[PDB]
């Protein structure tokens, strides 16, 4: 339907917002998307510590979950992802398993259970030759 | 001032298993006594104590020379009554 795509189909949109206006980040719809794997049960804590400031990323009126960032930004939720802050157990996400024990990984651990993606080019789609038959 | 020796069974411990890290070890006990509260009789009630290696080692000597023996009220189960909080008379045995 839409343009010619080298990589990939896009039937569905993400829904972009707008750039013109400040943005809200509403994370209240977050935790079923997080309930939703095998082994999480649940989540205990849904914050941030005092790293909004820089831009005054205001709470918007009364709810704990959402946040409005401020006109040119986006977000990069963990910067440098893993070795930065999943793996030092610094806690930034704290595990936690069978009441208390608490268990953490390293930074390659998970990229080998990470689902890598694929680059995929589409070929132009043609109909081939049949047998050339001697009618002349 | 309590009644302590009516349906009260003591189980002693080791604190290795909280040595690893990450433990917090009142979120691990309350996955302990999740577990084996189905195992216990309804009547029938704990309290633990946990406590080091060595102090572990010095119970675990005491222990069987009071089961070998069959239980005596003797010198190994005073031993084993002042290891818990209940107190016990060893002055018979001073030094």
């Amino acid at each position: 339907e839409g343009p010619l795509l080298e990589h990939g189909w896009i039937p569905e949109l993400p829904a972009a917002r707008d750039y013109t206006q400040r943005l809200t980040l509403n994370l209240s719809r977050l935790v079923n998307s997080l309930l939703e794997i095998e082994g999480i049960k649940h989540v205990n804590r849904l914050r941030l510590d005092d790293s909004f400031d820089k831009t005054a990323i205001e709470p918007v009126k009364g709810d704990t979950w959402s946040w409005s960032i401020k006109e040119g930004y986006y977000p990069r939720l963990w910067g440098e992802d893993p070795l930065n802050q999943l793996a030092q157990q610094n806690g930034p996400l704290r595990v936690i398993a069978k009441g208390g024990i608490s268990v953490s990984v390293s930074k390659e651990q998970i990229q080998a259970s990470l689902p890598s993606q694929s680059l995929i080019q589409n070929e132009p789609v043609i109909l081939a030759y049949g047998q050339h038959r001697d009618v002349g | 001032r309590t009644d302590r020796f009516s349906f009260v069974i003591s189980v002693v411990v080791n604190s290795d298993l909280i040595k690893l890290p990450g433990v917090d070890p009142y979120k691990l006990e309350e996955w302990v006594k999740e577990t084996i509260l189905t195992e216990f009789p309804a009547h029938i009630s704990m309290i633990i104590h946990w406590m080091d290696r060595e102090a572990f080692l010095n119970f675990a000597n005491t222990y069987q020379r009071w089961q070998n023996n069959g239980t005596p009220l003797g010198d190994a189960a005073y031993s084993i009554l002042e290891s818990l909080t209940l107190g016990k008379l060893p002055s018979a045995l001073k030094g």
